[PDB]
């Protein structure tokens, strides 16, 4: 067809701007004109190391170190000489206890340390000791019923014990709870049906083909019964069901909470949920025993991961250990397995460390974890590296890819170790001179300011590889941040940018780098001149120390400069208070706690000191006085002091 | 599912009477007619005809003539009667996940050929549509049938495809077209079909196509279709391209009045004309360069007009930031200018 | 998901090291004896960001495109905007000249090079020039911030000549 | 079951919209061929550009085939063009038969009413030019933006575009004394005057404004308070009180003044728009009246961003005070 | 079951102060189509009674009773997120901003199935049932155009009322199609009036000088004057008008902190600070709620000229403290360089 498609305007005659002409002021007709001559680029040629690190010369020798260590095995007395110094390190740990049992278990390999150290008792296990006696307590009742079950087979021919059926395990991944299971299941003689994630389970075949493992007797009672068979569909034993990550649900798996009701709602014998995500507490309905492992203690488990490398004819220092726990969040599975691959390579670096609290110490596995040590001489040390001037081309680009290697994880390298990185005494918390003084300490704080200028353009005007506050809001939050992970296999089919990721890791590391390169020499700069300083008699370093916490101190370098301790323990607090049922309803989250929490605070511990002077016991009376059905832990928590 | 039907209806598709598309008159057929981006045509020539084609990523701005370039190779190395014998068109109209890379894809490129013996071609169309793990699982089909399969892949964001991907094809990019070579191909065109047209009317048409032939013909048509003369002004309001004379009066305004008399000019000139400050902030800046000014008024100008057109990405008043616009020129020139 | 790394150990590769990438494709040159100018490994290096994946790549698109080795012709073939001509564009700006920096960057513009490489040759050209830290500190923030005005949609010459303009009054402002 | 009155009180049939004459002339010619062509709609908005197309579609159309041959949708989605693209394939793709009971068939193409046609980026518009010449002979569309500018170039040389200036004062106050008297509520003439000025021209937010205030009321007399307070219109003396304690010279009464205003409720953004609305009309220096602008404009992005109005507004109020009291 | 929510009035006759808009809210629902509501206004000031109380008269009393539901959804990047709401048989209640970037998925599908329970659920009541969404300011750009497609897709199925404190961060198109209904924070009078009542509704009589101090210290945000005149009455059995009314706890940590600030200008003090501010965060205070108070600390010394430049620094560094994720660094970085300028300002 092609119609005309004109352009219809409202044109009516006047308005002193319809019809326009070009200004006659000169400077708008002084068009310059437009010039495209560009440099010709074919005869300009590009130098060697113009855009980079060519150098003519290249390092021959100082790579290719092949390790071919040979572990000579530890006699008793070089042993006996580390387990004190463990001792002395950790003065509160069981020593004597842990080593014979792993002596044991270590007396060509084909198996890993995981199961190599598989604890077979349940005192064997590192941490959460209320909760591994009350499953073993459990299920030391468990097998007392079914030994008097027995009792009373052979003589043949529940409101008081409160035995609950099923226990749901819940803690952090890697904690150990699949390890006590296992281990008290073996102690008592318990023969464990696993039911998996991993193998099909779906609610008519589960049923069908596990409901006689708790209907009936077991066939062989005697001989091989300690083994495990895993469930899938392509003195006496006691069955003993498992379900390891009830919270993974698959479309496949149809009908399973409703079949596992019907388990647990039929069962005679003892079955066992474990899991890691809080969640399934809530939204599972059934009457059932709850046990909670918690995050083991960073120095236990550093101690016991030293004891393993000990046996393994290693010496390393506990603070090595505490840094790669951190790292991980102080998991054990991936401190044991990491250690594994770290010590059957050969160790890291052999550096001697003479401590009485011999062979060499092998501090060092803290930076092979992440990496470093593939940006780095094996000469070169990490805070060795930060504490000098950058000058080098090469050495700045190694310093790059070490911000870019931790801007990955979205971690602050320089700024989480600032105490410990700037040219400045650091010590852990228990006139014209003058003018000199204060002009010092202000040059200084000139330049740690423009460092917090910088950063604080880096967070906000720069972007992040990962964006943050992705599904919760940012941290430190009460209202969720339980971002259980993916259960369906659909793709996400999602536009994201990846270009807009590497290039802002780079970008970051780049500011970053500058600014703490800036600042730092600033701060040597300044602290140059505090020569004549100390010459003139005022010494003002007690006002350029840094006062950091003793946690702190304890790891070579640290991933983050706040207490998460202090955060998990204020945020179950918070929660734990505000799921009372008078305070159930309220809508303003923000308003709830910024209003109701500090004047309950002053309630509580308006009501304590009027505890402390003898007074009337109905002051106790008045939370339960309105009905507010608040814990006592919480209340002397909230009674202390606001921090 | 197809939508292969509405291209094959759509090609010999006019009412041939009346209607006169003529973007769709003048179409290149082979490599030798393609008359723009002769050393990566005879590159593709010489990688052909040595059986030494290696896979290709054909990408630019839209319309720069990559799908018929491909088009034009794939009917010269097979002939039409083993074309869909070798080679699979696809793109991204029919998304349904990855299963398009592990379905067609990569049963194809499994396989030898039906009737005769030959290494085979796919082509796919819009790529930068396809998914990371799309992409990701392409990659690997790319690596293990290399030797009996060569890949094509058109696209026109050169970064949103994933490194590896770019590692395992060489690139070419199909650049604007230079308008010294583009003046005869619309001279051409003005002479076949007796349009009058002044040198305002080439310098405009070149200007607003960026160096695309096809948008070039489509401003063309549609200016001689709705005034039957085409000229700066025609073409400009056609288009609905803001006027240079109007964008002259606007610098004029901000550079030569007070506040408020130019501020409510250049508000009635917005209502009057229905402009969008982003577009004044284009030709603004073109005119920033082109006016002689001292170094601190373009640095001092050039960073304001940027700070505006961050500010009104986000969605704010427009007016406030017109206010700005105007009080950017008011610190420096006309303090200037008093001076 | 965390409790695959859990399970597991984790190691680290990084981007490798210039020297590296040297040696390999001096030895892959040697064992297909190609002829070969030292611009051609800069260029070829500087293609293949710690990526030698692309270094072989683009070797064999240079070899079987021109079969010899020079900037040149490697900035034929895998179509960069060139390094001269932004190491220009910061040296400008390292004298504060605001007009043909704006020149050459409306030619890169006019030679059809998107706005996202341009940034990325940018930064990845006054990283490694030589001139002062403290400039050099405030041109990275700098692009990185225009940088993000490209990455949320915001793409136009006017982002740059606003860039450009940053980054010439840095020097000009103490 | 009952409607709002924008859509009630829109024109039935084209010749019925008023201020409009080449539009209504255009539209009317080519709905007696028939062939409505492809329709791109500018001006300000509320001017009665949808109230055109719905009444164009009513004359071509049957009522009953009215709602079935149009989809009104709108494209700034926030799941990309590709869901909004594909629910286009969809409507084009389905096809009922239609007919008219009159004496006239109806045209065999479809109507897609998209709104919003200035707020996509350049690519989703390239796909949507492609989806146009997808569907070119099936389905004419009607794109309705506030400026024809930010159409890329394609889409307007195949569109016939149409400017919508603003109604002169006189004809939508006639326009709501018509609606006033049609829905039997008390108002002042001074009333009605109050709500077109602080409706800026939007005869749409104009009536909105006018059924919501009859539906407070209840029946009774429509103030100036209540028009005042429904539109977010900040009263004027409280502007006259932010200069007063700009040019006063004291930051105390400055922080009480903003304490003031944002106790009562009142948003930074109607603050920010009419202090902008007083400088620019003022006799203040064009130094200080360019220093002012851009720290509105800035304080627009910050509030934008998140930012508290608190401290925004005690910012702006500083950079005013400063401003002032520098000639003081 | 404090004074605030057992002393809370029900119904709309029974509110104190402001008779007037809520005699309009009356009006409104009895012409018994009202469109979608948007209520704004300062902190205690009385959004949530008002909005309960227009709930309690559109529906009967089955309002009055709630519970708590958990609803778990996939995301569209296919990563469930579980979220508790508060729910009754009439209305709903959803706070989306527990989200975060996926403000927008807690957008659609609750109310879709709220649409789906209008499709389910019949009582032959109203055509609708409202849901509150709560702190609307923080929904992000794309989870605000999702609701307006979710309300231009549901008008005739569902109705919504939309508690916040400014309108700012509500886009214009959203603010086109809800009513606006300003909730000014009460006066001093009507606060000692209220608290004179809720104290006689207690039993307890006090003197009107602990009743005005008291309402002056709350600064008109009504829900703390309530709570704090508990704290009162805790403190004291009998109410005396020189009682020394309780200062927030986490507020005089805050004034101690800024008496840290003024008193020396050291990097080791910067670092002390910075520990503070941690406990802060610790203590889960949100970041601009810190920053006004810790700026309206230390303006009560600043001289003339520096209090007008503190305000443009903070206000910039509080922009990009929003425009950034962890607030840390952007306190960090105003408190370093109000370092910079006092120490600047007290050598000259
Ligand atoms: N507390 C511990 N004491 C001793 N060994 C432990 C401990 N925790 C973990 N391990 C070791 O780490 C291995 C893995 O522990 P698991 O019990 O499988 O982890 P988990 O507690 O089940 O958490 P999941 O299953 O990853 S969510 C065990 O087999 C042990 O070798
Ligand atoms: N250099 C050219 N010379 C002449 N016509 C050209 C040229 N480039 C493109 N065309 C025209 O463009 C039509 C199709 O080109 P395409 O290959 O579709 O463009 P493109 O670069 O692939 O980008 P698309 O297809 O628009 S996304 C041809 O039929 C020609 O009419
Ligand atoms: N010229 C006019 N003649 C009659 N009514 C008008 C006119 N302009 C506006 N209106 C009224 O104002 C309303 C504008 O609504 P709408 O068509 O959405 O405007 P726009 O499309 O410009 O946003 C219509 O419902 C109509 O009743
Ligand atoms: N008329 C009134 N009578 C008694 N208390 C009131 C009255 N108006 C408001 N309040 C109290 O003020 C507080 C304000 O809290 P809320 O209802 O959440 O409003 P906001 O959202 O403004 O904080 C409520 O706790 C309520 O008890
Ligand atoms: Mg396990
Ligand atoms: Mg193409």
């Amino acid at each position: 067809s092609f119609q005309r498609v004109v352009h219809v305007q409202q044109k009516d005659d006047g308005c002193c701007l319809w019809h326009l002409k070009p200004p006659s002021c000169p400077l708008l007709t002084k068009f310059k004109e437009l010039n495209t001559k560009v440099i010709d680029l074919s005869k300009c040629g590009i130098a060697l190391g113009e855009f980079s690190t060519l150098n003519s010369k290249l390092k021959s020798g100082n790579s290719a170190a092949v390790f071919m260590r040979t572990r000579k095995e530890f006699t008793e007395e070089v042993r006996n000489l580390l387990l004190e110094e463990i001792r002395w390190s950790n003065p509160e740990f069981s020593l004597k206890k842990y080593f014979p049992l792993l002596l044991k278990k270590q007396i060509t390999e084909d198996m890993l340390w995981t199961e190599k150290y598989q604890p077979q008792t349940a005192s064997e296990l590192i941490g959460n000791e209320l909760a591994i006696k009350k499953l073993h307590s459990w299920l030391k009742d468990w097998k007392r019923r079914a030994e008097l079950e027995e009792r009373q087979n052979l003589k043949g021919k529940e409101e008081e014990s409160r035995l609950c059926n099923t226990v749901l395990i819940t803690g952090p991944t890697g904690v150990g709870k699949t390890a006590a299971v296992y281990a008290c299941a073996q102690e008592l003689g318990f023969k464990i049906f696993e039911v998996n994630a991993s193998s099909q389970r779906s609610g008519r075949q589960i049923l069908s083909q596990l409901k006689e493992a708790t209907q009936s007797h077991q066939v062989d009672k005697q001989g091989v019964n300690s083994q495990k068979p895993c469930f899938f569909n392509s003195k006496n034993a006691t069955s003993l069901i498992l379900f390891e990550e009830v919270d993974v649900i698959f479309d496949e798996d149809a009908g399973f909470l409703n079949a596992i009701k019907t388990f647990m709602a039929t069962t005679k014998r003892p079955v066992i949920l474990t899991t890691s995500d809080p969640t399934f507490s809530l939204m599972f309905d059934g009457c059932f025993e709850e046990i909670k492992f918690s995050t083991p203690s960073l120095l236990n488990v550093a101690s016991y991961l030293q004891m393993i490398c000990l046996t393994e004819n290693f010496r390393t220092d506990v603070k090595d250990f505490v840094t790669l726990l951190t790292a991980n969040t102080c998991d054990i599975r991936k401190s044991i397995l990491y250690l594994q691959f770290w010590i059957r390579s050969g160790g890291g670096v052999l550096e001697e460390r003479p401590l009485t609290l011999l062979p060499k110490c092998d501090s060092g596995c803290a930076e092979t974890l992440f990496g470093l040590k593939n940006i780095f001489s094996p000469s070169e040390d990490l805070f060795s590296f930060l504490k000098h001037k950058i000058t080098m081309k090469e050495e700045w680009h190694k310093f790059i890819q070490l911000l870019t290697e931790f801007q990955m994880r979205n971690v602050d390298f320089l700024y989480s170790n600032l105490e410990f990185i700037l040219p400045l005494p650091v010590d852990t918390i228990p006139t014209t001179a003058g003018k000199k003084c204060s002009a010092l300490v202000s040059h200084c704080l000139n330049s740690l300011s423009e460092f917090m200028d910088n950063m604080s353009f880096l967070d906000a005007l720069l972007t992040d590889v990962r964006e943050q506050n992705k599904y919760g809001r940012n941290d430190f939050s009460w209202t969720n941040g339980k971002v259980t992970s993916g259960l369906c296999d659909e793709f996400s089919l999602e536009s994201n940018d990846g270009w807009t990721s590497q290039s802002s890791g780079e970008l970051k590391a780049a500011a970053e780098a500058l600014s703490f390169t800036k600042c730092s020499s600033a701060i040597s700069k300044a602290l140059e001149t505090l020569n004549s300083c100390k010459k003139l008699g005022r010494d003002p370093t007690n006002d350029l120390t840094f006062y950091v916490s003793q946690k702190r101190n304890n790891v070579y370098f640290s991933q983050s400069a706040a207490n998460l301790d202090n955060a998990w323990k204020r945020i179950s607090v918070i929660k734990s208070v505000f799921s009372s049922r008078s305070l159930l309803y309220v809508g303003n989250r923000q308003a709830s706690i910024i209003e109701y929490l500090p004047t309950l605070r002053n309630i509580c511990k308006t009501e304590k000191l009027k505890e402390q002077g003898k007074s009337k016991r109905r002051f106790l009376h008045y939370f339960e006085g309105i009905h507010l059905d608040i814990p006592k832990e919480t209340v002397n928590t909230l009674a202390a002091d606001f921090p | 599912m197809e939508t292969s039907a509405l291209k094959q209806q759509e090609q010999p598709a006019a009412t041939k009477i009346r209607n006169l598309p003529w973007v769709e008159k003048y179409r290149p057929q082979t490599l030798n007619d393609l008359i723009s981006h002769q050393d990566i045509l005879s590159t593709i020539q010489k990688f052909i005809n040595e059986d030494r084609l290696p896979h290709l990523l054909l990408y630019g701005p839209p319309g720069t003539g990559k799908t018929s370039t491909i088009l034009a190779c794939a009917k010269q190395l097979y002939k039409d009667k083993e074309f869909g014998s070798m080679v699979l068109e696809l793109n991204a109209s029919d998304d349904r996940g990855i299963d398009i890379i592990r379905g067609p894809i990569l049963s194809f490129a499994s396989t030898r050929t039906i009737f005769k013996k030959g290494f085979k071609l796919v082509i796919l169309d819009e790529a930068d549509a396809m998914t990371q793990d799309a992409q990701n699982a392409l990659r690997r089909v790319i690596e293990k049938f290399t030797e009996n399969t060569r890949f094509c892949l058109i696209c026109n964001y050169l970064s949103k495809i994933i490194p590896a991907l770019q590692s395992r094809c060489t690139r070419f990019r199909f650049g604007p077209l230079t308008p010294e070579l583009m003046v005869p191909r619309l001279e051409h065109v003005v002479e076949e079909e007796k349009v009058d047209i002044s040198e305002d009317g080439m310098k405009a048409l070149v200007t607003l196509s960026s160096g695309d032939m096809r948008r070039a013909l489509n401003i063309l048509q549609s200016t001689n279709m709705a005034f039957g003369k085409v000229t700066e002004e025609t073409v400009y309001t056609c288009t609905g391209h803001p006027l240079k004379s109007d964008i002259a009066n606007i610098l004029d305004w901000m550079l030569n009045q007070d506040f408020t008399t130019a501020y409510r000019n250049i508000t009635e000139l917005k209502t009057l004309k229905g402009l969008a400050l982003h577009d004044i902030l284009t030709e603004i800046h073109l005119f920033v360069h082109r006016v002689d000014f001292p170094s601190s008024v373009r640095i001092h100008l050039l960073t304001k007009m940027a700070d505006i057109e961050y500010r009104l990405s986000v969605g704010t008043n427009e007016k406030i930031q017109l206010s700005s616009l105007i009080a950017a020129f008011q610190v420096t020139r006309d303090l200037i200018v008093a001076e | 998901i965390e409790p695959i790394q859990s399970r597991c150990a984790v190691l680290r590769y990084t981007k490798l090291t210039d020297a590296q990438i040297l040696t390999r494709l001096m030895n892959v040159i040697e064992k297909e004896r190609v002829p070969y100018t030292d611009d051609g490994l800069e260029a070829i290096i500087f293609t293949a960001q710690g990526d030698m994946r692309q270094a072989l790549n683009n070797l064999q698109s240079t070899f079987s495109g021109f079969g010899f080795i020079n900037s040149e012709n490697v900035f034929k073939v895998c179509d960069e905007p060139h390094p001269l001509l932004v190491k220009e564009m910061i040296q400008h700006c390292v004298n504060a000249n605001i007009d043909e920096a704006y020149k050459i960057l409306a030619h890169l513009w006019h030679l059809g090079y998107s706005p996202e490489d341009i940034i990325g040759n940018i930064f990845r050209v006054c990283k490694t020039f030589q001139m002062a830290e403290y400039l050099k500190l405030e041109f990275i923030k700098e692009i990185g911030y225009t940088h993000m005005k490209i990455a949320e949609g915001v793409n136009s010459l006017l982002q740059m000549a606003g860039l450009l303009a940053r980054l010439c009054q840095k020097t000009m402002a103490p | 079951k009952p409607v709002p009155w924008v859509e009630k009180y829109r024109p039935k049939c084209v010749d019925e919209v008023a201020f409009q004459e080449e539009v209504v002339a255009v539209l009317k010619k080519s709905l007696e061929g028939a062939d409505l062509p492809n329709l791109l709609f500018y001006g300000p908005p509320g001017t009665g550009k949808t109230s055109t197309i719905l009444a164009a579609a009513r004359e071509l159309f049957g009522p009953e085939l009215f709602r079935l041959r149009v989809l009104e949708l709108n494209a700034s989605d926030e799941r990309g063009i590709q869901v909004v693209r594909e629910k286009v394939k969809n409507f084009a793709q389905l096809t009922v038969s239609g007919s008219r009971s009159d004496g006239k068939p109806c045209p065999p193409f479809k109507i897609v009413i998209l709104d919003e046609a200035d707020s996509m980026t350049s690519a989703a518009q390239a796909a949507l030019r492609r989806t146009m010449e997808k569907e070119s002979k099936t389905t004419r569309f009607c794109l309705i933006c506030n400026y024809v500018s930010r159409i890329i170039e394609p889409l307007t040389s195949r569109c016939s575009k149409f400017r919508f200036k603003p109604l002169s004062d006189k004809i939508q106050q006639q326009r709501l004394l018509d609606i006033a008297k049609k829905e039997n509520v008390k108002i002042s003439d001074e009333g009605i005057a109050y709500l077109v000025k602080v409706s800026e021209g939007d005869l749409r937010k104009a009536i909105t404004f006018l059924q919501s205030a009859t539906r407070l009321t209840g029946g009774k007399e429509i103030t100036e308070k209540v028009i005042t307070d429904i539109a977010g219109v900040i009263p004027a003396e409280k502007i006259d009180g932010v200069f007063a304690a700009c040019q006063s010279g004291s930051f105390d009464k400055l922080e009480a003044v903003v304490k003031d205003l944002i106790d009562e409720g009142h948003a930074a953004t109607q603050l920010v728009n009419q202090l902008h609305d007083v400088v620019v009309e003022n006799n203040l220096s064009d130094k200080q009246k360019s220093i002012i602008t851009e720290k509105l404009a800035e304080v627009d992005k910050c509030l934008a961003d998140g930012a508290d109005e608190h401290l925004q507004l005690i910012s702006l109020c500083a950079t005013v005070m400063q401003q002032l009291s520098q000639n003081c | 079951s404090l004074w605030v929510d057992k002393y809370r009035p029900c119904s709309l006759g029974r509110l104190d102060y402001h008779k007037e808009q809520a005699a309009q809210l009356r009006n409104l629902v009895q012409c018994g189509d009202f469109p979608h509501l948007l209520v704004y206004g300062p902190s205690g000031a009385g959004k949530k009674t008002r909005i309960m109380c227009i709930l309690r008269e559109l529906y009967g009393v089955g309002v009055e009773k709630l519970r708590i539901e958990h609803q778990t959804i996939t995301t569209p990047s296919k990563k469930k997120i579980e979220i508790s709401t508060i729910a009754s048989n009439y209305h709903l209640e959803v706070n989306p901003s527990d989200a975060g970037n996926s403000d927008r998925v807690v957008i659609q599908e609750m109310l879709k199935t709220v649409a789906q329970s209008q499709q389910l659920e019949t009582n032959s009541q109203r055509d609708f049932k409202v849901v509150l969404l709560t702190e609307v300011d923080k929904l992000t750009k794309d989870a605000q155009h999702a609701l307006r497609r979710t309300m231009e897709k549901y008008m005739s199925t569902c109705r919504l009322i939309l508690c916040c404190n400014s309108t700012s961060k509500v886009i214009p198109p959203i603010r086109s199609r809800c009513l606006a209904v300003r909730v000014p924070a009460p006066s001093i009078e009507d606060i000692c009036h209220v608290l004179s009542t809720v104290c006689k509704k207690e039993g307890l009589n006090l003197p009107s000088q602990l009743a005005h101090r008291l309402a002056e210290k709350s600064c008109r945000n009504l829900r703390k004057a309530l709570l704090m005149c508990e704290a009162c009455r805790v403190q004291q059995y009998p109410f005396t008008a020189d009682q020394e009314i309780p200062e927030t706890d986490w507020e005089v940590y805050l004034r101690e902190t800024a008496n840290a600030i003024v008193s020396q200008q050291t990097p080791q003090r910067l670092l002390e600070v910075r520990g503070r501010l941690y406990e802060l965060l610790t203590h889960c205070i949100p970041p601009e709620i810190i920053m006004k108070g810790l700026l309206s600390e230390l303006l009560h010394n600043c001289d003339g000229q520096l209090k007008g430049e503190v305000a443009q620094m903070a206000a910039y560094y509080e922009h990009r403290l929003q425009l950034g994720s962890k607030a840390i660094y952007h306190l960090e970085a105003f408190v370093a360089k109000f370092m910079a300028l006092y120490k600047k300002f007290m050598e000259d």
